[PDB]
């Protein structure tokens, strides 16, 4: 039972490091710990590298993984850039089972990672009131005009209750508008923190 | 015997009531301390120091809104520590100058693993604390109260879900059998969660994962994973809803698949990567 202590990760766009905290429950079962970062497209660039990128993590114990910024400011600076956090349990294998059919899994943490360009006006605080809509009778289009990506989750269309998003930087998404409408439409968000900001009301542009 | 506060201020001769307004870390971790220290805001003389000696004591302390509920701790008074909430009057300490030193108190505080995001609002009433003072001259017994208030919220970020899996399951139910794969996970705080596999496949419909074994490898086979009877191919995102402190299972089993077409005896291994993915 390996386990990250957080949701998500904020990378302020000049610190030297960000860390994130990885502990192993499992009072007796030792574990490789493996992690990398993504890019928004999944693949593994190297705009980020986290170490010790190959660890033992021994029965109930607690590390620090270390996120390095090897992107040299060569990322968008207006807005937040998405990039996807991975830490790998590798158990080990039974010497046991050696000459049987088996099945072992690997647990995997991915998290997301924003890198934000620490020098943006609208303070993060303020971001999910920005968030207006358009609401059709099957389309309608969450529409975030700030600089930090929208994580909206419990969305409603007043009483019908929708599918999460997640809205890119001065950007759009649109989630399927199930026409057991309203426009009451209502959510929340979650923030940095990983937490649930308090419930607002749909706002259509 | 008079105190005041580094804010401003003071409670009297005979004891009385004041606020106490601290700013506190923004943000702490299960598992970390949260530290209040009021030997930096709150200061006690001796009036008369010469022929009295003052005994000041912690009589009291008491713990609300969210420290009372989202934290346990521990109170730290002159180098001693005890259980915060208080159970006990503390042992007295004693001040002996007109010059103003500091009542060493300080709250540790950690947020448990049941703390939402928000632990202490902004504005609160934090705690109470109740310094008595007597001395070594008469019957003065007096008691002055101090009632702390947040000036801003401390959140507790939430953490990641707990994966509660046995171990390396053996697949051994020979050739055409299937097991159950035992797998569930349970978040502290609830929270969406979604789920995929990824490994190296053997079929166009990405779903039947590779043998991988050395021991005669029983060729043409290969593992599949089911959930309820459907089939989960590599990077597929299954959708697990809310997840919160009871597990959920995910309800896996693990099945035989082919690939190629003679099947052969020999071992059947596999690894397969679960992905959980958070919201
Ligand atoms: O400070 C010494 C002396 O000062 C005043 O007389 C009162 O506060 C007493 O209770 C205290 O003992």
């Amino acid at each position: 039972g390996v386990a990250l202590g957080a949701t998500r990760v904020i990378y302020p766009a000049g610190q030297k490091q960000v860390q994130l905290a990885v502990t192993n429950n499992d009072e007796n079962s030792t574990y490789l710990i493996q992690s990398w970062v993504e890019n928004a497209d999944g693949v593994k660039d190297g705009r980020f590298i986290v170490t010790p990128p190959l660890f033992a993590m021994k029965g109930k114990k607690e590390n620090t993984l270390r996120i390095l910024d090897a992107t040299n400011n060569q990322l968008p600076q207006d807005r937040e850039s998405l990039f996807w956090m991975n830490v790998k349990a590798i158990p080990s294998m039974d010497k046991s089972k050696l000459t049987e059919n088996t099945l072992q899994l690997a647990i995997i943490s991915r998290i997301k990672l924003y890198y934000r360009p620490a020098k943006l006006a609208l303070p993060p605080d303020q971001a999910a009131e920005k968030l207006r809509f358009r609401r059709s009778a099957n389309s309608l289009t969450l529409i975030n005009p700030t600089p930090y990506y929208l994580t909206v989750t419990e969305l409603n269309a007043g009483t019908r209750v929708l599918e999460n998003a997640l809205v890119p930087p001065m950007g759009e998404s649109t989630v399927k508008l199930p026409s057991d409408a309203g426009s009451n439409i209502t959510y929340r968000t979650i923030n940095d923190y990983g937490a649930l900001t308090p419930k607002m009301t749909g706002v259509m542009e | 015997f008079a105190c005041k506060t580094a804010n401003g201020t003071a409670i009297p001769i005979g004891g009385g009531s004041a606020n106490v307004y601290v700013n506190l870390a923004p943000v702490v971790n299960v598992g970390q301390n949260l530290v209040v220290d009021l030997s930096t805001q709150i200061f006690c003389h001796n009036d008369y120091p010469e022929t009295i000696t003052d005994y000041v004591t912690l009589q009291r302390g008491s713990a609300y809104g969210g420290v009372l509920s989202n934290f346990s701790g521990t109170v730290k008074y002159s180098g001693s520590s005890y259980p915060f909430p208080t159970t006990s009057e503390t042992p007295r300490v004693v001040y002996n100058s007109r010059t103003d030193k500091p009542w060493p108190v300080a709250l540790y505080l950690t947020p448990v693993s049941s703390a939402g995001g928000v632990a202490i609002k902004a504005g609160s009433l934090i705690a109470v604390l109740i310094l008595r003072q007597t001395n070594n001259y008469n019957s003065d017994d007096f008691q002055f109260v101090w009632n702390i208030y947040a000036n801003n919220d401390v959140v507790v970020p939430t953490g990641g879900c707990d994966v509660s899996a046995r171990d390396v399951t053996v697949t051994l139910p020979d050739y055409p059998g299937s097991v159950p794969i035992p797998l569930t996970v349970y978040c502290a705080k609830s929270q969406n969660l979604g789920y995929y596999l990824s490994g190296t496949t053997a079929d166009a419909g990405n779903s039947i994962f590779t043998n991988t074994a050395s021991f005669s490898p029983a060729q043409g086979v290969g593992v599949q994973l089911t959930r309820n009877g459907t089939i989960i191919p590599a990077n597929n995102t299954v959708s697990l809803g809310a997840v919160g402190t009871s597990a959920v299972s995910l309800g896996l089993t693990a099945n035989y698949a082919r690939t190629g077409g003679q099947v052969t005896a020999g071992n059947v291994q596999s690894i397969i990567g679960v992905t959980f993915v958070y919201q």
